[PDB]
């Protein structure tokens, strides 16, 4: 119904800046408060800004002279400018619209930011082919393993999405070299194996590389 | 500022029971208290509002209540797809704040898992470096137990492990564990096993894979 | 109804609430001095 | 701003003859355009100095025409090195614009394309996407049109294609297409086939092979 096309994210360097942004599908940005609110595994969530619907501004401490909101009304879009971060700040942002006392009705889903100095790299991916014995049976495993990369996170899809059912994927995990790791894995029945190969496709979204690997039975007594 | 205060800190319940959420704060709120749902990898989603008003797509099994700085949140006959992380937020004062958040769990019964094991690929080795996966998939509960042996020696300090998250339609958890080699070490060691317990299991399981299998 | 909001809202005051929210009666008092004559003095300039 | 035509779309001549370049300008002007010459992936060249005047390093077969609102561009006894596109610039103020380009060819004889089609490799058809490539070489005209047909239907709308300029040694051209499927979609039908239309053939020429065929 009611949906909220989110943009910006990515990697920055201590000093710079960005402009991130969100817009909407059918309801009036114009018309209604907005906010911002940033949420950080391991630190929890935060409130952050607001703009009154009479176009009044309205801050959280812990940005004033580093964070600003506005709106275009050319393009019914939010918009989002950052001033010199903190590492602390690692956060996924979100833009929602509330009315009133503050409930925070309708939510997008979310954009993640990351501040380093460190460049960004692409991904490495490794195909699973599944063994001659998890055939015998109704269904069986498959998967793909991607790592070697910077920075989190990494989005998978098998097939373009056509699947819905068996599809498990594994969260992020740091690298001593300070790069990420990550896989996925599909379940299928049993008889399109020797029949349907099955593509993974990935996207390393910050970077923008998309890698593509397959995965066959092949022969794995050897 | 004004904080928030979320007991208990885990709550683990059955379906078709009731739970019970209370949030505790240190001035008052005067009943404009408001509950919200996120499940992982999702957006929030608002729940209650101050003491009773539920919101418009929520159904009748949500129900919360309080005032004077106490406020309790009880649902019953709960359901599967229930199992999120919660979350009270603020009205007393600008600016506003919410809660460290409440993870509520479903448990139905115990489950054994499937282990597999990986070997390192062709392309791990041409960039001179080996990794060796067993993965656990499907099992209850989170808390499943797995070790590394190499070359009947006891290599505890080399593996890195993996979680997933609960499946809301199966109510079972995955482990994936990692073990990470140099290339010498991977040509030096040959035999290489992986031993799991778990409580679905009637007895430990233990898995292994020579190197000369390739 | 949805999206359409009635644009007053209430303030429904409890009494054993903390003071922040407590009901407040504000008085606002404005002196204008326009081109024309001043219509309020101060009283007390008398004696016996 | 002001805004050049140049015409026509393409020059299609032998050499040894005279060329005519003609272009428009939106606003008329008093001996103000220039012409300007480019070999594909060079440098372009300053050819013609206002409407007249010709520069000292360009011999002089070329001469320019110009008016109020009508220019157009004239070369004589046209030669190999002469096969190229050309473009007008205005030199004079608005602030100054350009226009669309015309291509030179340069005319011999026909010749029908060779053809030869060639199956995807083992790469391609492991990773799940099967395509088909059809090759033209030496011919003339550009205008070779070529299609494609699998089990006999017509489907020449699955392609992008492309040609390369004109071959300065055997004044003719080549064409690179491809056909592009699904894995599925690939094994659906049965038979592969691309058709060829030319100027130097008495009739369209099609080859075709099997899936069966490997």
């Amino acid at each position: 119904e009611v949906q909220l096309v989110e943009s910006g994210g990515g990697l920055v360097q201590p000093g710079g800046s960005l402009r991130l942004s969100c817009a909407a599908s059918e309801i009036t940005v114009s018309r209604n408060y907005m906010s911002w609110v940033r949420q950080a595994p391991g630190k929890g969530l935060e409130w952050v800004s607001v703009i009154y619907s009479g176009g009044s501004t309205f801050y959280a401490d812990s940005v004033k002279g580093r964070f600003t909101i506005s709106r275009d009304n050319s393009r019914n879009t939010l918009y989002l400018q950052m001033n010199s971060l903190r590492a602390d700040d690692t956060a996924v942002y979100y833009c929602a619209r509330d009315y009133g006392d503050f409930y925070f009705d309708y939510w997008g889903q979310g954009t993640l930011v990351t501040v380093s100095s460190a460049s960004t790299k692409g991904p490495s991916v490794f195909p699973l082919a599944p063994s001659s014995k998890s055939t015998s049976g109704g269904t069986a495993a498959l998967g793909c393993l991607v790592k070697d990369y910077f920075p989190e996170p990494v989005t998978v899809s098998w097939n373009s999405g056509a699947l819905t059912s068996g599809v498990h994927t594994f969260p992020a995990v740091l690298q001593s070299s300070g790069l990420y790791s990550l896989s996925s894995v599909v379940t299928v029945p049993s008889s399109s194996l020797g029949t349907q190969t099955y593509i993974c496709n990935v996207n390393h979204k910050p970077s923008n590389t998309k890698v593509d690997k397959r995965v066959e039975p092949k022969s794995c007594d050897k | 500022e004004i904080v928030l205060t979320q007991s208990p800190g885990t709550l683990s319940l059955s379906p078709g029971e009731r739970a019970t959420l209370s949030c505790r704060a240190s001035q008052s709120i005067s009943s404009y208290l408001a509950w919200y749902q996120q499940k992982p990898g999702q957006a929030p989603r608002l729940l209650i509002y101050g003491a009773s008003s539920r919101a418009t797509g929520i159904p009748d099994r949500f129900s919360g209540s309080g005032s004077e700085t106490d406020f309790t949140l009880t649902i019953s006959r709960l359901e599967p797809e229930d199992f999120a992380v919660y979350f009270c937020q603020q009205y007393g004062s600008s600016p506003r704040t919410f809660g460290q958040g409440t993870k509520l769990e479903i448990k139905r019964t115990v489950a054994a898992p499937s282990v597999f094991i990986f070997p390192p690929s062709d392309e791990q080795l041409k960039s001179g470096t080996a990794s060796v996966v067993c993965l656990l998939n499907n099992f209850y509960p989170r808390e499943a137990k797995v070790q590394w042996k190499v070359d009947n020696a006891l290599q505890s300090g080399n593996s890195q492990e993996s979680v997933t998250e609960q499946d809301s339609k199966d109510s079972t958890y995955s482990l994936s564990s990692t073990l990470t080699l140099s290339k010498a070490d991977y040509e030096k060691h040959k035999v290489y096993a992986c031993e799991v317990t778990h409580q679905g299991l009637s007895s430990p399981v233990t898995k292994s894979f020579n190197r000369g299998e390739c | 109804g949805f999206n359409c909001y009635f644009p007053l809202q209430s303030y429904g005051f409890q009494p054993t609430n903390g003071v922040g929210y407590q009901p407040y009666r504000v008085v606002v008092l404005s002196f204008e001095l326009l081109h024309a004559p001043a219509t309020v003095c101060g009283p007390k300039k008398s004696t016996n």
